């Protein structure tokens, strides 16, 4: 496992460190969207920060299931439930939960 | 895609915003084929 | 578990492909057995029905009085490897000194064997082909003269950085396979494996590679198979300055270990575009020659 | 014993009294994907009777000047019934087919239809006639849907391939003098164990009248051609939200 | 060993770290219809993984003054995914269910939810208050859909039955101090081996807060209640054209 | 056949209903065993979790020091047949001389046991009930006097022609079962089987009987179960002329061979309509009595 | 948190079929990855320089 | 059974009640040099309990804007106790390590530390920003001592290597919500059986907060990070007069 730059929006040097993690907060409870990213490891994007993606950049063809683990860094008293969904190829970005 | 199932519930006296760290890896059936050149060349001029 | 009859007796999951036919060895052509005059009723080999869609199985013995001929004519030369394992031109690379095509001393050739009808008509006979490849690169000046020039042939798989100049950093070939030969040397010859993600190359792909609306700008994506995009071929003159000689490079491909599936009708119209079955609409010509009348030769 | 036949699958039954035997495409019955050939890890869904049934999709009128028609598979069923719903909800696709073309006439009508199945039937354009224009067929022509599409130049099948050699593919002849139906059973023909049921068309069915229809004035002038087909051993995988095209 | 649980079915997985065990409705797991109980002669379709998966249908906000909500089954899924498509295309229906209600709060929140499954939960009207008016609930109230419906008089459950005796039905308690999820597995409950998935609602799920939600000002005021459910051993029969309602 | 693992090992078709519980005989109440003072840590029977949704299983012995009591109290009278096999009023038929309800000397009573709360509250305790029926018809004048009048009770199954007059042709009862008794005779008593098309009567049907739009005119169809429409009861005074005496007929039903499923909360509001769970919205009363304060009795 | 990669498999998360994976892992070995000649140094031998 | 742990070595004992298991660097326990791997002929000294003990070297304060810190081994102990005396008097060095990072907070604090061990962690300079200046890090930065050193650009770890791939090295996470300690056991990592304990730094320990520390105003604002470590199977060889640097 290596840190996946899901929140790869920033570009300035003083905030390059916040690309490693993305935030969650109290919401309105309507099943809003938190983050999206493509599942291609050797494609330009979040997966370039991973050692898996860097190595797959050296190989044209890959085959096998990938695994993504999200670590919650909130306080011990903070709870909540999140839905993480993988959309197989062919379907566009889901409009809602 | 990551969606809020219910909400992020926090009591009084704890931070209202929390961060999530995503770690990515491959399973045991992952294989690679057709070794190719690197897509990025970490070099601008001659390495002096 | 399974307690209902429709599940217990279900044939779901039977992955064996019931094949009504089995391959039988046939080293030589079939022998002809003795036949005699046959005058009987009810049974008739001559009358068949092409209506069914099966080729008529009437033999020589069942139609005319035949002798006994031991046919020893071998069928080896009509096999797939015998038919296809002959090198033929598939691509040509021009490296001019002053020109508009490749004046930079390098040229990127997208690997595709559809650029020449001689090879294309043969390969296009089958829908799916699985084979190895052997590529030979014959390089010479436009006058056919050999010159002491050192070249580099680079195999650039899909996704690898395409060189943009003769001194580009991509030529360091730290991972890509490269061949360094001189024109005075015999033509460079390498063996290329079956690199398609699919189990077999498909020359015709009746579909689109990506979802979405296929408008006018996104209309060239029809018939393009990413499973056949084996990569790019990059060639350059090994040097910092411009080469002294103009070069033209011809690439000959020879398939081996060939396997083929799904025969289709052979092309009968002039080819117009790479990876495109387009034909001249107003210039549709008949497959064969014509004659003035049907009752005369 | 060979002219009368009855095909039953799912909850639909098709009968015929002037059949001309049954052609199994390339001598291979449709079968489920073996575990040594499958590449997707998710368990595929096999709805069985809800999708493996005879669908009567459209009726085309055969005329004395008709050029021919072709249909794309499984495009014709991408928008039909539970099969279409499953094909829309699932990314992967695998099935065989059993195509039954109906074309019935009287003993005083004449004509011959060539019903063939051409895998990966890529349609080309006329390239502006002269051939200097790099055109591509529109979406409505490459994926005609359940209405099929009428061939412009049936001699080259709109793809630069002569129809005289089309019989190398699994085919049957509907010659009105003897038979009024053609039955072709086509297994899954692809280089992949599974493929998208929307983007990729595994094969195209061609119905081209080689001998023109003829009859004396007074007989029934409307001779319809009806296509009936039933997927066999259909599998689906990679479920997500429905995708319309 | 009893507080952490993971439910996986189809291609969906639901986890929980503060579970309170699992209730099997009437001590009976969902099962396919036996051949001695089936009455339809056609072979039913069993799509399996394409329909037996966890559907997250809607999210309701729990408030200090909430009265309660109820959902009707399989009405909530009559218009959702491949399951809804099969229920529309097929006349007959048979399945179990696995209802997972999510309601998570902090250790400083308090409140108790009663999550119960009441078979044949017939909704009655207020009869014009006095009871002299023979009213019937509207279609939007008898078949609320995926949005559920808010109870008007949760004490009588809008049906003249006290909620104090609702615990006789399969039920679980979501008391925010201990557990944040309730899991109920409900087999097929009907007097018939099969029934219409559109006209008949086998059971209704009730989520009524018995102890009002409370928290000091400053804590997270939005406490959502999310219903997640997965049909089990789903069967369908009597295929025809799709019917929307 | 089955060759793929996901089909061979599939549990599809397992029609056995895994039951976590099994019925055990219990002729009498459970005995109480000797218990002593118990002072231990870690193990605690008193603390339970109603959160799970299961009734607490703590026993007397695990809470207080108990003696040994051999409980011989029989549980026979709480069984379904003991509780339900008691005849009670389910319908009343009025046959007046001059009136607006039934002045024709006959009356058709649609068979339904929801017309009287005494019976309705008992039967409505369970969602599904399967039983036989025994109907007794007590007929008398409004003054309670018995008169020499001959009556005919006809069972009219759903679909049979409903009589429209005292001399209608439907009274020929050539197929329908009929009972001819006099008021001086003991009340007529017959046994009725389980005639529902379903495997069990359902008092609550959360659905509609037919497809289509359920508008205002087609709104009474909610909650009506055709599988409970057992038919109509037709009674008439056997004669051509009008009867001399006014009659009121009370029908008492007594279930037997009762089986019940799916218990539900018992009704706690006044009933308003037959086959309708409607309740007085403004007059919702508490299930039990109230008291001034919680700290006092 | 422990610092070990999660060992959850496909079978333990979603309903999977039986796939006999015959994809070779030979090309990702050290010699396969590294035994490809690449430029490491360049020497210039000018006439006037 | 996995959250409580006690590490005892030498005459020092370290306990923990919110541990997160123990990471053995590269799955290999520290061990003495085998006679087939040793190259020096003199008999090495193995002081055992006098050097194999937990040293608490320094305490760093974690702040909401901290960038991270790193320590070099065995530089941190080159000037500490009997271990430092032996490292100064002996030319050769060989030992493993057991690094225990302490960072304790309350249940209302949040933040995540990445504690990793990177062998041969060579520190580079910023090369004057543009990269045209061939600078080298000073002695106080390449060998920071027991005070460690604060990273300037933790994203590249001041060495041009992304921290996102740092987890490939033996590492643990100190996420204040669950655990307050990270234990890493590192064997001897070098291309030589012995090496100088002064000139060569076998590995560098990195403590970089990936998720910033946060807490509402009023809680304890001082959250210290304390490094405790114990050499394992320490050997020394090549005795001469003491050398200070
Ligand atoms: C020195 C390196 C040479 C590498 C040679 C790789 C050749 C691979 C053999 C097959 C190449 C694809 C041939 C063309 C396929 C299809 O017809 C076209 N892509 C149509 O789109
Ligand atoms: C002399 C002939 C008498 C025939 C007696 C037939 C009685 C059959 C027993 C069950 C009758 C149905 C009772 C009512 C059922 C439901 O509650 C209502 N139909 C509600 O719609």
């Amino acid at each position: 496992e290596t840190i996946l730059e899901v929140n790869n929006v920033p570009t300035n040097a003083t905030s390059l460190m916040e690309r490693l993690r993305f935030p969650v907060s109290a919401q309105a409870g309507k099943g809003e969207l938190c983050a999206v990213f493509r599942a291609d490891p050797g494609r330009s994007g979040p997966w370039q920060s991973t050692l898996l993606g860097q190595l797959c950049g050296y190989y044209t063809q890959w085959s096998g299931s990938l695994e993504v683990t999200f670590m919650f860094t909130g306080s011990f008293m903070a709870t909540g439930k999140m839905l993480i969904a993988y959309t197989p190829p062919g379907g566009p970005l889901p409009k809602d939960r | 895609s990551i969606w809020y199932q219910t909400n992020y519930v926090v009591p009084i006296g704890a931070p209202n915003t929390a961060y999530i760290i995503a770690l990515a890896a491959a399973q045991k059936n992952f294989t690679m084929k057709l070794c190719k050149d690197a897509s990025d060349i970490l070099q601008t001029g001659t390495i002096q | 578990g399974d307690r209902v009859a429709d599940v217990i007796e279900s044939s779901i999951g039977d992955s064996v492909s019931r094949a009504l036919t089995r391959a039988l060895p046939a080293p030589t052509g079939q022998d002809t057995q003795v036949s005699s005059h046959r005058l009987d009723t009810g049974k008739v080999p001559a009358l068949q029905a092409a209506e069914i869609g099966a080729s008529s199985n009437a033999s020589d013995e069942s139609m005319i009085e035949t002798r006994c001929v031991l046919n020893s004519h071998s069928t080896a030369e009509t096999t797939l490897d015998s038919f296809f394992s002959r090198a033929g031109l598939v691509g040509e690379i021009d490296l001019p000194l002053e020109g508009t095509t490749n004046p930079n001393g390098y040229a990127n050739w997208d690997i595709d064997i559809t650029g020449y009808a001689q090879m294309r008509r043969k390969v296009e006979l089958f829908t799916y082909m699985r084979f190895d490849a052997e590529f030979t690169f014959v390089a010479c000046t436009p006058t056919g003269q050999v010159v002491p020039q050192l070249l580099q042939y680079m195999f650039v798989p899909p996704g690898a950085p395409k060189p943009d100049s003769r001194e580009s950093l991509a030529w360091q070939t730290a991972t890509n396979p490269s061949v360094f030969v001189k024109l005075s040397d015999p033509p460079a010859q390498v063996s290329v494996p079956f690199m398609s993600p699919a189990s077999a190359y498909q020359w015709f792909y009746d579909g689109y590679p990506t979802f979405g609306e296929h408008k006018q700008e996104k209309d060239l994506e029809y018939g393009a198979c990413p499973n056949n995009m084996m990569g790019t071929f990059s060639v350059r003159t090994v040097g910092t300055s411009k080469s002294k000689y103009p070069l033209v490079i011809r690439i000959y491909m020879r398939m081996k270990h060939v396997r083929a599936w799904i025969p289709r009708p052979m092309r009968n119209q002039n080819y117009l575009f790479k990876a495109n079955p387009n034909y001249a609409g107003n210039f549709i010509k008949p497959t064969g020659a014509s004659r003035t009348a049907i009752t005369t030769l | 014993s060979d002219r009368v036949a009855q095909l039953t699958i799912g909850n639909s039954t098709i009968t015929t009294q002037e059949a001309a035997n049954i052609i199994v495409g390339y001598g291979e019955w449709p079968s489920y994907c073996s575990d040594s050939d499958a590449t997707a890890v998710d368990k595929p869904t096999r709805p069985d009777v809800s999708v493996n049934r005879f669908y009567t999709l459209d009726t085309k009128l055969w005329e004395k000047s008709s050029k021919g028609w072709y249909w794309k598979f499984p495009d014709v069923l991408t928008e039909t019934g539970v099969f279409g719903q499953n094909a829309q909800f699932h990314y992967l696709y695998r099935s065989g087919f059993c195509i039954h073309v109906q074309c019935n006439a009287s003993k005083f009508h004449q004509g011959a239809l060539l019903v063939a199945v051409l895998p990966e039937y890529v349609i080309g354009s006329v390239a502006g006639g002269t051939g200097t224009e790099d055109t591509h067929p529109p979406y409505k022509q490459t994926q005609p849907g359940a209405d099929g599409f009428e061939l412009q130049h049936p001699y080259v099948l709109d793809a630069g391939i002569p129809i005289s050699q089309l019989t190398v593919c699994p085919h049957q002849w509907i010659n009105l003098r003897t038979n009024n139906c053609a039955t072709i059973i086509v297994p899954y023909i692809n280089a992949l164990p599974f493929d998208s049921a929307l983007n990729h068309c595994n094969f195209g069915l061609l119905v081209v009248p080689i001998s023109p229809l003829d009859y004396d004035q007074g007989a029934t002038p409307v001779i319809p051609i009806t296509i009936t087909l039933a997927p066999m051993c259909s599998e689906f995988a990679g479920l997500r939200q429905a995708v319309t095209q």
